[PDB]
């Protein structure tokens, strides 16, 4: 089954300068699309996932606040674990998981749910 | 056939159509005269760098749309960009000179 | 994202390791399926439908 | 302050040769191997010409390796694989190089044309080949032996050379000789010696090769350039992402050429490296240098050698000056277009409902061209939560979205525009109007300016985004604002073809119809009494009119009176606003005089008035239009009664003049042109028959028995009112059509003697067709030339920009009526209208200004000085305005779409050239070629001669193939002695005294003369009347204007005569030098000032010379532009057009003009 | 140009060695080298050199494949 | 709308002079640092911006005269802030 791996690497790139059509400029090259850019319908809606999320996490306590953003790399660098944010809190362990359930339960009943919902699809 | 903001050429950054939504139409060396013989610029600025050719000038121009707020933050062509490296990767030395 | 992981979270969706590629018809263009064929490769067990 | 050291907004361009250090500079990392990726992880192979640690990472903000993956990591380098870790954008940025063995020769410096180290070195190009092949040697630094500095030697004599002296006696061969000669040449001592010769030696042989060369030098030496660097020690990598690999479906990979190049580059030079150290034979290492050199040829300009070919692919590999160069002839993606995001395009059509200021557009296009205007006023109101929803509210077409639509619309201009973009009026904006439908509705009086047909022609679209460019449309490129033409002020807006039959139509009066004689109030009771089937459209009636003059100051004055008229003049003159005559709307109006109604109407009351007095002259034309149901049948097109009649005597003559050929009376040749000269006058004849009957045969009675008025004839309304049709097309309707022509040019004696009312038989038609097809392809390649045309019309104008005020030089040209011969080919009125005077002008008695020195002459002027007889007038042109680097306004002229003065920074060069090509489609020695004949400045073929200087002449020496004139002045010295072939029959008369300049001869004189013994004025005004007697018979409209611009640029350098300055036969600006001597009559030398003498450069010779080297660099040769500029360190400021917007910086004029303006001050500041 | 053929012609100066030729040089060859070697085994610190190497290859620092390729035989 | 911006090139004389200015005045209408001089009718800011052009309450020297007041305007208020940057010294 290898033939086909095989029979694939051995085929020489193209000249990206292959004339096509019309003999005109067209060329190969000039029909490639970038794929690593990122539309700007989707770069708006990331600056305003943000706006979003921290518009709606200014809206809870500020330890639901905190906890959340902890728990989540939320503009910080990586994101903790329960255990280390018991610790940061002195109240620790399963308490801390409950207090996520209630944040995320408290987001979730519209008030606060109609806008964050508009963001998936 | 219209196009608003589609996909875009790899080499050079510039509008290309790769879905069958259009690229944009192509605004040649003639209809550039065009806008020279009116006095405006500002049309013309913003026809070859933030409505096409720039790649960060494209992205903040639409976050701005959006804002509604009407501006162009233009930076440089990237057209040119390209020749710039394609000169300097022969021998010559090109520099950007001044303020 | 952090963002993200956290909307995930909210309403509960799980992120598929799956991409959606599927074939739908062009913008404003509407008609009338008349027909569909199925090729496959040698080898590949063909599907319920083909 | 702190100057500065970061990323400011810079000024200029610097360019120029690269050290091999300097090129270091900008390497980040050597590039050692030729692998790419690795082949099964299709990651890049380190040292590479793709590799992750010289150039970047493959994805963002992740490590190669992939230890560090994330985002907070960015200054990071890799401890396992050094990678920073930053946006895979910088793979598009970071450059390489490469450390060559032996070192290599830069193709550019060696083969572009004049080969520049050739003439650095002063040595010729094939033997410094000979040195590069290894084919033989050079010296270098001979020391006092036997043997010159850059002597070449061969094998034995290098030998028997070496035998004599061993050392103060020097040679290399190859690449490193050349480099050492470069590094071992002394310029300035050169430049020394050089002097002195100059000073010594007395030869213009000798001292014209000397002068030129020393120039070079000490540019170069001023450059800053190391002549060594012509030779590269190391060669830079261009990015990777600029000569991808991306893969493709299926697996398949592509990349570009370059890769295939710079490969081998490494491969053979690295081959080298091992080379020495096996210590391998020199005819080895030899042949590897030669390789090594022609990989890097063919890497950076291939075909200048063999054209290396790409692999597997015979199709030869592109180099980086390939890559430059782009195609097209000279286009740099800035030059052949650009595709632009919003922007659309599709099929358009009438609408003839619209105002002019507006357009039809799909509602679709609408909804995707502004998309993200639409997500921002969705989310501004609070109907879209996030951006997101807005868009799936689009996206699923919600109703509310449309409504939404409609205020994004309203104040936000379009661009429209179509194919063939010729003047400016090719784009135009208007304010969007939804409709259902994929099609562009487009106004109809705008359809002439476009050459917009309806038969399918597409139009594209494009929405103006920044606010600024909003506000540039709406005061620009708005329909209403222009107009009219900028060719000729004559409005461009003027109906076309049905609203000008309507009027027609309208104002027209047969002899009897209902409601003749009877009389009414006014206008409105007129439409009352037409409408109610009571009174006949035309027909003679007397009616009350209130007309108005505002005569007064700034004030309307009333009358009423009873006008003799028809009913449709009263209908109409219900539109005609305020201030005009109902005189104007008394007469038939046909589309001539509907023009200069509109012309009239805007001359006087303004703007405003005559936009909307033009919406309703459109909407009453179609609308009565409508009514008349005029048609066409095929009993409209009336044949004379008398044809065959005519046929049949010409046909006489023919076999009569047959006869006199049957006996010998006339000659064959003879005889050809009699038949076709019966034959033409037949045709004119018949012509002028069916026009008789045709047009007034319509024969009518009032009461008695008969009369006879203009017919009523569908067909001929058309073809009177100029609407469409004309007398010729209609005599090849009825009458008989032409005398075809064989292929070859002779004109067929046998006429076609159908036409198409009757059928044509099968030779006729067949006759017919070569004339068809000899016409489309004649106005397809017509129309290519006018193309080519404009292209170097606006490269020699481009850049010119009214800037100063008011130059304030008296000097201008005299003009006067053409006056052909006959009487008056075209008027002073004309001539006039919208210039500045130079001088007060008289009456015929004096010490009475009428127009008082330089005032603008609008119509009321030219009217005071049609009132009086004055025959001659001085006004200021371009050519003569005084201002340096631009024009005064004061000089140019009014003209505009708008009838204000040229306001300060309008580019006018751009549409004097856009002016001119636009209407060449339309011309045809004599045509368009002869147009150009006078742009380039085309000496004759066989041309006249003008007396060099005045005072009497006569013949000297004898024949010897020419015949010696010589000159005797009255006062002045004889020696001026031409040599004139003495076998062309002369003119001049030997005994009479000849004024400089005077008809020496007869037939053409080449403007160089003309400039050089007539002067300044003369060959402008020569080349004004030439060229325009081309267009005028042509029959068009061009102002004086735009071509006295171009030949101000064609004049745009002189050469200087005397000195005190700078050197002496420098070709040189105008503007420049007479800034010089008019700084030096001050200050400086007492006057050191040089005189200098006005040149005639054809237009695409004096477009070659252009300060900025990027413009240069658009349309000339590359290769060339960028050598020669990149020796001297040329410093381009930017400062004109086209390098501006190659750049993509706003253009120094119009809006830009402001900012350029407050920007170059800054610089040249502190 | 084309450097195919200015090399083509720049070997296409030597002529072909004769059978005879061939071993001339050949022994010429062994002459030089053969120098080199007595002239290598006439230097001490060489000697020493090899000694204080081998005792390290039997003290287990090196490898016998990383000092000699055989000896005569 | 504005049909035709003939009165405004009458107010300043050039008409590209007249784009710059009116453009700037949109922009202080745009965002949203003022309000308009004139009844906005539902005119985009484009047009309002040129209505007060031909109504001759908004041009260049006017603009120029009423930032220079805002610049102190603010230097007023943030008065003693900035004095109390003197841990310069
Ligand atoms: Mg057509
Ligand atoms: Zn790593
Ligand atoms: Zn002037």
């Amino acid at each position: 089954d290898k033939i086909r791996k095989v029979l694939k690497i051995a085929k020489e790139p193209i000249s990206m300068e292959t004339p096509i059509g019309d003999d005109e400029d067209s060329h190969l090259g000039d029909f490639i699309e970038d794929t690593t850019l990122e539309l700007p319908l989707d770069s708006a809606t990331t600056e305003s996932l943000r706006a979003a999320t921290h518009d709606v996490l200014a809206g809870l306590t500020a330890r639901e606040a905190k906890v959340l953003r902890m728990r989540f790399g939320i503009d910080m660098n990586t994101d903790y674990t329960l255990e280390e944010v018991g610790k940061q809190f002195d109240v620790t362990r399963e308490r801390i998981r409950q207090i996520e359930a209630k944040a995320l339960r408290k987001l979730r009943h519209p008030s606060r749910s109609e806008v964050l919902r508009s963001f998936l699809d | 056939h219209a196009r608003s903001t589609g996909s875009y050429s790899l080499v050079t950054q510039q509008p290309l159509g790769g879905k069958a939504q259009f690229g944009g139409q192509r605004f040649g060396e003639m209809e550039v005269w065009a806008l020279e013989a009116y006095g405006a610029a500002y049309t013309l600025q913003e026809m070859l760098t933030v409505k096409s050719d720039d790649v960060n000038g494209r992205t903040k121009m639409y976050k701005n749309i959006v804002d509604g707020n009407h501006q162009m933050e233009p930076g440089m062509p990237e057209s040119f960009n390209v020749l710039l490296k394609e000169i300097r990767s022969l021998g010559i030395n090109i520099e950007l000179e001044d303020e | 994202t952090p963002e993200e992981k956290l909307l995930r979270a909210i309403f509960g969706e799980k992120a598929s390791d799956v991409k959606d590629s599927s074939l739908r018809v062009p913008n404003g263009v509407s008609g009338t399926v008349i027909d569909v064929q199925v090729f496959t490769r040698d080898g590949v067990e063909k599907d319920k439908r083909a | 302050l702190k100057a500065q050291t970061k990323t400011e907004e810079f000024d200029a361009i610097k360019i120029a040769l690269a050290s091999p250090d300097m090129i270091r500079s900008w390497s980040f990392g050597e590039v050692k191997k030729p692998e790419t990726i690795n082949y099964r992880t299709f990651k890049p192979e380190r040292d590479g010409l793709f590799c992750a640690r010289i150039f970047g990472p493959v994805k963002d903000y992740e490590c190669l390796c992939g230890k560090y993956k994330r985002l907070k990591h960015r200054g990071v380098i890799c401890e396992k694989c050094g990678v920073e870790v930053t946006q895979t954008k910088v793979r598009r940025e970071r450059m390489g190089h490469i450390e060559l063995a032996s070192p290599t020769a830069h193709i550019w410096f060696l083969k572009s044309l004049p080969s520049r180290i050739g003439l650095l070195l002063d040595m010729p190009l094939r033997d410094i080949e000979r040195v590069l092949y290894f084919e033989s040697y050079v010296v270098i630094e001979g020391g006092m032996t036997n043997l010159e500095r850059q002597q070449i030697l061969t094998e034995e004599q290098y030998l028997d050379a070496l035998e004599e002296f061993g050392d103060e006696f020097d040679a290399k061969m190859g690449a490193e000789a050349i480099q050492a000669l470069l590094k071992s040449m002394d310029l300035e001592q050169e430049c020394e010696q050089l002097r002195e010769e100059l000073n010594e030696t007395n030869s213009e042989t000798k001292r014209k090769k000397l002068t030129k060369r020393i120039k070079l030098l000490e540019a170069f030496v001023q450059s800053g350039n190391k002549p060594e660097w012509m030779i590269l020690t190391v060669l830079p990598v261009l990015p990777p992402d600029l000569r991808p690999l991306v893969p493709l479906d299926g697996g398949r990979f592509a990349t570009s050429d370059l890769n295939d190049l710079y490969r081998r580059v490494i491969n053979r030079n690295n081959r080298l490296k091992r080379l020495l150290d096996l210590a391998a034979p020199d005819i080895i290492v030899r042949n590897e240098k030669r390789m090594l050199q022609e990989a890097v040829d063919a890497l950076l300009d291939n075909g200048r050698r063999g054209r290396a070919i790409t692999g597997s692919n015979k199709r030869p590999l592109k180099s980086l000056a390939d890559m430059i160069k782009g195609k097209q002839g000279r286009f740099r993606q800035n030059l052949l277009g650009k595709r632009v995001d919003y922007s659309g395009r599709s099929v358009i059509t009438v609408g003839p409902y619209l105002r002019l200021h507006q357009c039809g557009l799909p509602k679709k296009m609408a909804l995707e061209l502004f998309k993200p205007f639409i997500y921002g006023k969705l989310e501004l109101r609070g109907l879209a939560t996030t951006i997101k929803a807005a868009k799936k509210m689009v996206e699923r077409e919600e109703a509310v979205v449309w409504d939404i639509l409609d205020e994004v619309i309203r104040e936000h201009p379009v661009l429209l525009n179509r194919a063939p973009t010729l003047h400016r009026l090719g784009i135009q904006a208007f304010e969007p109007v939804l409709i259902e439908g994929k099609a562009i509705q487009l106004h109809p009086l705008v359809c002439a300016a476009y050459n917009a047909d309806f038969d399918g022609d597409q139009m594209a679209v494009h929405v103006p985004l920044t606010l600024e460019a909003q506000l540039e449309a709406r005061a620009l490129m708005m329909s209403t604002n222009n107009i009219l033409s900028p060719a000729n002020g004559e409005p461009i807006i003027v109906p076309s073809q049905d609203v000008v039959l309507g009027l027609y139509y309208m104002t027209r009066d047969c002899v009897n119809a209902k409601g003749e004689g009877m009389v009414l109030t006014g206008p409105k009771e007129a439409e009352r009494l037409y409408r109610s089937g009571l009174a006949s459209l035309h027909a003679r009636v007397k009616v009350r009119i209130t007309e108005y003059e505002k005569d007064a100051n700034g004030e309307l004055v009333a009358k009423t009176s009873l006008k003799d008229t028809t009913v449709g003049r009263a209908i109409l003159w219900m539109i005609v606003p305020k201030g005009l005559p109902y005189s104007i709307v008394n007469q038939a109006l046909g589309k001539k005089a509907i023009s200069k109604m509109l012309n009239t109407c805007y001359r006087i009351l303004g703007l405003k008035p005559t936009v909307i007095f033009a919406d309703q002259i459109m909407y009453t034309g179609f609308a009565y239009a409508a009514r008349s149901g005029a048609s066409v049948g095929i009993d409209d097109m009336v044949i004379p009664e008398k044809k065959h009649e005519i046929i049949s005597e010409a046909e006489a003559e023919v076999a009569e003049i047959q006869e006199q050929f049957q006996s010998g009376l006339v000659t064959a040749g003879e005889r050809y042109n009699k038949v076709i000269d019966i034959w033409a006058a037949a045709n004119d004849r018949v012509s002028k028959a069916m026009m008789d009957n045709l047009q007034t045969e319509t024969v009518i009675n009032r009461d008695g028995q008969e009369e006879k008025q203009v017919s009523f004839n569908s067909i001929y309304m058309m073809a009177d009112s100029g609407a469409r049709g004309s007398a010729a097309q209609i005599r090849q309707l009825a009458g008989m059509r032409g005398l075809m022509a064989k292929p070859d040019g002779s004109i067929i004696e046998t006429p076609i003697t159908a036409n198409f009312r009757e059928g044509l038989n099968v030779l006729q038609y067949f006759i017919s067709t070569h004339g068809a097809r000899k016409g489309l392809a004649d106005t397809a390649l017509k129309t290519a030339n006018s193309g080519y045309l404009t292209r170097r019309l606006v490269d020699v104008a481009q850049d010119l920009v009214v800037t100063e005020d008011d130059c304030g030089t008296h000097e201008g040209i005299m003009m006067t009526p053409v006056i052909e011969g006959g009487d008056v080919k075209e008027p002073l009125r004309d001539r006039v209208l919208g210039r500045v005077t130079a001088e007060d002008v008289l009456k015929p008695g004096t010490a009475d200004i009428l127009v008082p020195r330089n005032t603008l002459l609008h119509e009321q002027w030219c009217d005071l000085l049609e009132e009086n007889s004055v025959d001659a007038v001085k006004v200021r042109s371009v050519v003569s305005c005084d201002t340096d680097f631009g024009v005064c306004a004061h000089c140019y002229g009014r003209d505009l779409a708008r009838g204000h003065i040229i306001n300060k920074g309008e580019a006018i060069g751009v549409i004097a050239a856009q002016s001119i090509g636009e209407p060449g489609t339309q011309l045809t020695t004599g045509g368009l070629p002869r147009v150009a004949d006078l742009f380039e400045a085309r000496r004759p073929k066989e041309p006249a001669i003008l007396a060099e200087i005045s005072g009497i002449v006569s013949f000297g020496k004898e024949t010897k193939g020419k015949r010696r004139l010589v000159i005797t002045p009255v006062d002045g010295s004889d020696p001026y002695e031409e040599m004139i072939p003495k076998w062309r029959q002369l003119n001049v008369f030997e005994g009479e005294r000849v004024e400089r300049g005077d008809v020496i001869s007869d037939g053409p004189e080449a403007p160089h003369d003309i400039l050089r013994l007539r002067g300044v004025h003369a060959v402008t005004r020569y080349i004004v009347n030439e060229v325009q007697d081309v267009y005028r018979l042509q029959g068009v409209k061009i102002n004086d204007k735009h071509i006295e611009v171009i030949v101000r640029q064609m004049l745009r350098k002189a050469t200087i005569v005397n000195a005190g300055s700078s050197d002496f036969l420098e070709g040189e600006q105008v503007e420049y030098s007479r800034v010089k001597i008019a700084n030096r009559e001050l200050e400086a030398n007492g006057k050191v000032g040089a005189t200098y003498s006005r040149d005639l450069l054809g237009i695409t010779k004096a477009s070659l010379a252009t300060e900025s080297f990027i413009s240069a660099a658009s349309f000339q040769e590359t290769t060339r532009v960028l050598t020669e500029a990149a020796v001297a360190g040329k410093r381009d400021e930017l400062r004109g057009l086209k390098e501006n917007v190659i750049v993509g910086r706003l253009i120094p004029a119009g809006t830009g003009y402001a900012y350029h303006q407050d920007r170059m001050r800054r610089r040249a500041a502190g | 140009t084309d450097p195919v053929r200015m090399y083509m012609r720049e070997m296409g100066t030597v002529e072909l060695l004769t059978r005879e030729g061939e071993i001339d040089i050949a022994k010429r060859i062994e002459d030089g080298i053969n120098q080199v070697q007595c002239s290598v085994a006439e230097y001490p610190e060489a000697i020493t050199y090899l000694l204080e190497q081998y005792d390290r290859v039997e003290a287990e620092e090196a490898r016998l494949s990383d000092l000699i390729t055989g000896f005569v035989d | 709308a504005r049909v035709t911006v003939q009165d405004a090139v009458e107010k300043i004389g050039n008409r590209f002079d007249l784009v710059l200015v009116a453009a700037r005045r949109a922009r202080q209408m745009q965002v949203g640092g003022k309000d308009p001089l004139v009844p906005e009718e539902n005119d985009k800011t484009t047009v309002i911006a040129l209505r007060e052009i031909e109504e001759g309450l908004i041009n260049n020297q006017i603009l120029d005269v009423r930032e220079r007041q805002e610049q102190q305007e603010q230097e007023a208020a943030e008065l003693q802030a900035v004095t109390a940057i003197a841990e310069g010294r």
